RNA sequence: UCAUGGAGAGUUCGAUCCUGGCUCAGGAUGAACGCUGGCGGCAUGCUUAACACAUGCAAGUCGGACGGGAAGUGUUUCCAGUGGCGGACGGGUGAGUAACGCGUAAGAACCUGCCCUUGGGAGGGGAACAACAGCUGGAAACGGCUGCUAAUACCCCGUAGGCUGAGAAGCAAAAGGAGGAAUCCGCCCGAGGAGGGGCUCGCGUCUGAUUAGCUAGUUGGUGAGGUAAUAGCUUACCAAGGCGAUGAUCAGUAGCUGGUCCGAGAGGAUGAUCAGCCACACUGGGACUGAGACACGGCCCAGACUCCUACGGGAGGCAGCAGUGGGGAAUUUUCCGCAAUGGGCGAAAGCCUGACGGAGCAAUGCCGCGUGGAGGCAGAAGGCCCACGGGUCGUGAACUUCUUUUCCCGGAGAAGAAGCAAUGACGGUAUCCGGGGAAUAAGCAUCGGCUAACUCUGUGCCAGCAGCCGCGGUAAGACAGAGGAUGCAAGCGUUAUCCGGAAUGAUUGGGCGUAAAGCGUCUGUAGGUGGCUUUUUAAGUCCGCCGUCAAAUCCCAGGGCUCAACCCUGGACAG
């Protein structure tokens, strides 16, 4: 399926990433239904939109490893 | 050998599979021509119509065998069994459609 | 012309910003071969001997390019370097030939001016 | 979407009718009303189309290369 | 309130008004060349020959599917082979393609491994094929008999909410592995969903009539086939249709779009990097497997070309990254790393990623910063010019102090890395602290009008300049030099391409008595526009609401990098 993943969005040594819920196929920076996410690993905030994340992990697009552990960071996990 | 193939391992086993897959397919294409050509016959010259429908349904049923087995292994979709074994009893409602079964909707 | 179907139609269109160098033909410069170096007047009012260098250029063209500054070392078959520019005086030169590029030297002793003439620093 | 009425052309065709469709559009850069006509080919499997009558263009399955429509009535509320 | 936008000038003539053309002042380049050149931050870096390509690398993985063997001496690491997915993604180029290819907007006739949800099932048998051993052919590339072997590899029987058929009837599946167990990964048959594809259609999609007819599977219909699915997709027969002067057919050009640039605006030109879709992979043509290709680093054939050969034959596709050669005015390093991010595989461990993350060179661009700050008797040395009085270079310098962005010499020193720890190519980079020291650092155009800046010496229609007008025949504010000035600034100029100016293709916005221009006049087809009142539908029109026009860009407002550039978050008018 969708694979919610992690998009590189900023200039050279800047790391600001978006969560994007693409298809896997696509390369790493492509189009999303749906941009559900923010991680600034510098040091900054992660807006995250919990019920949308909810309707694909609910659909079932499994999210990558480090998504995952943000996703672990927060208690996002209600199996509903 | 080389450390490395991975493509001509591809095309020894894509080698294989047309063995196989060409070989099968010809299997269902001898005994649908068989049911085919028997109904064929009974069309021409038979006479009577009701009674010998057993050989015929016998080596159909040798034909939704062979299709349907090669259904199973991947070479045929639905729709390709299903046009197919549809095909071959438009061909039997016919011969009993110009004959003794009457069939109207 | 109204605005009903005599342009709706078309009115016309002008047709381009006509091509002011016809070779050069890609982009901006053209390394040239040289053929004559020959020497020609210009129209009635004014009095002078130009000296320009006939060339064959590597697009497919030839044609025939000013020499600018005072020296020139350009002899036969030399290779130079054309650009653009229309010299008024002469009916036919439409192009330049660049200065202290390869295998035409800058202009001898010239000390105002000099990236026109491909000229280094003195002092 | 919209159907699109239009005449009925010419009828010699089983089961097929050309149909002229009348397109009012602005013309781009002038800003008029142009009309643009374009025909078409529609399927009645009752072709109880005579030449000149008006339909409905509706969009179906595809019944052979131009035959992608069948026409069927307008609604008539004058 | 809205408004944040619109400049002229030269040149026809003895003069004037006007038409009209050319030329300039403004921006922008993926730019090129010349002169000059301190640093930093972020971008960009074959536009040409889709032209050949040396060398390395660019796609693997799984021993927890299976059999063997080979290092290590119950224990583990490997391995060619059979299998499983991945090689259809990611990367590159724009040759073709004027067409549902693209963009936008609807639709029904479909498929879909991996991914979630869900209903049921996994009994019984059996034959080999690699590997391997032997013989043997070849320089190699590869083979060829003889036997043998295992499986999630193949085959058969039974069983099936599936299929065929009107029913009658029939038909169809399985695979084990890990673990002591527990259980987990699986497998087979179904049923949905998400995402991904395959189709169809409305509308938009370059020029040329000095290209006017085209089309016979052509356009329909049926029957037979075919496709995952509709379909002339294909075939036999019947019908004669179908497209077109609103440009068919032909010819030529062109990847398309979010966008970029310009413009006051309407819109004009254009499609690099960023992103989505398409097509191609030496030139052609095929098919195979799989869910999915007619497959860049797959197979087969033909053609051309390069390499090897022991002369019989083989091998090859850089428009992947670096690189070489050619062409060109012109476009870089045969670099480091999987640390992140994203892929692929695996139960995990991990492995592989020239994608990507970085680094190097280049003023290629946009932005920021410095080359000193303050005082400097108004006395001297000098250049240039002068009615020889002087003026001007000039507070400029010299000279006195202050400071160290940068520079040099030392110390410290990150986050980026993800709560088990460990895990950094960048890199001892960024940044900070200390010690000297004005030290290490300004050029390039122009100075006749547009156009800011001017005098002097030399030249004498010569040398030359020039964007247009035109200067140059002895005192040139136009050539060459000096001084001075101007404008810019690590840039400055020339050229080329595009838009503006240009109302010089005109809807906004022009004209036709004489300046370029009314057919010689008339009839009339297509087509265009059209009197008044009343009534009806609402196609246009207007208003509300709703869906969509990806993200990035532009606009507003915040926020982050010491600011800016750039990056990020949210929002939206238009249309």
């Amino acid at each position: 399926m969708v694979k919610l993943r992690l998009k590189r969005c900023g200039r050279k040594q800047r790391a600001v990433y978006r969560i994007v819920a693409i298809d896997v196929r696509s390369r790493r920076e492509g189009r999303d239904l749906q941009k559900v996410g923010f991680y600034d690993p510098i040091k900054s905030q992660t807006y995250l939109n919990v019920p949308a994340i909810l309707d694909f992990l609910e659909k079932g697009a499994q999210p990558t490893e480090t998504v995952y552990d943000i996703l672990k960071r927060a208690e996002v996990f209600k199996e509903f | 050998a080389d450390s490395a193939a991975k493509r001509t391992r591809q095309a020894e086993t894509r080698r294989l599979r047309n063995k196989a897959r060409k070989s099968e397919v010809k299997t269902r294409m001898r005994k649908v021509f068989e049911a085919l050509d028997a109904l064929k016959k009974k069309s021409g010259a038979s006479t009577e119509e009701l009674v010998p429908i057993d050989n015929l349904i016998a080596e159909a049923y040798s034909a939704i065998d062979k299709a349907v087995v090669k259904g199973t292994l991947h070479r045929n979709t639905a729709a390709r069994r299903k046009s197919r074994l549809a095909r071959n009893k438009k061909v039997v409602e016919i011969h009993h459609g110009w004959y003794t079964p009457s069939l109207a909707p | 012309m109204p605005t009903i179907k005599q342009l709706i139609r078309n009115t016309r269109q002008p047709i381009r910003n006509v091509t002011k160098s016809p070779a050069l033909r890609g982009c901006p410069q053209r390394r040239g071969t040289c053929t004559r170096v020959y020497t020609i007047t210009p129209k009635k009012p004014n009095s002078a001997l130009r000296k320009v260098a006939r060339v064959r250029l590597t697009s497919g063209f030839e044609i025939t390019a000013y020499i600018p500054g005072i020296g020139h070392n350009l002899q036969e078959h030399s290779v130079v370097l054309v650009r653009g520019g229309r010299v008024k005086d002469l009916p036919g030169v439409r192009y330049h030939i660049v200065r202290g590029t390869l295998d035409a030297v800058g202009v001898k002793d010239r000390q105002q001016g000099r990236s026109k003439y491909g000229v280094k620093k003195p002092k | 979407m919209r159907s699109m009425q239009g005449k009925v052309i010419c009828a010699t065709n089983d089961k097929t009718v050309n149909v002229e469709v009348v397109r009012l559009a602005p013309h781009p850069k002038y800003k008029r009303r142009v009309r643009k006509k374009k025909k078409y080919q529609a399927h009645d499997p009752d072709n109880q189309f005579k030449v000149g009558d008006w339909v409905q263009l509706d969009k179906c399955r595809p019944i052979s290369k131009t035959k992608t429509f069948l026409a069927v009535a307008p609604e008539g509320r004058q």
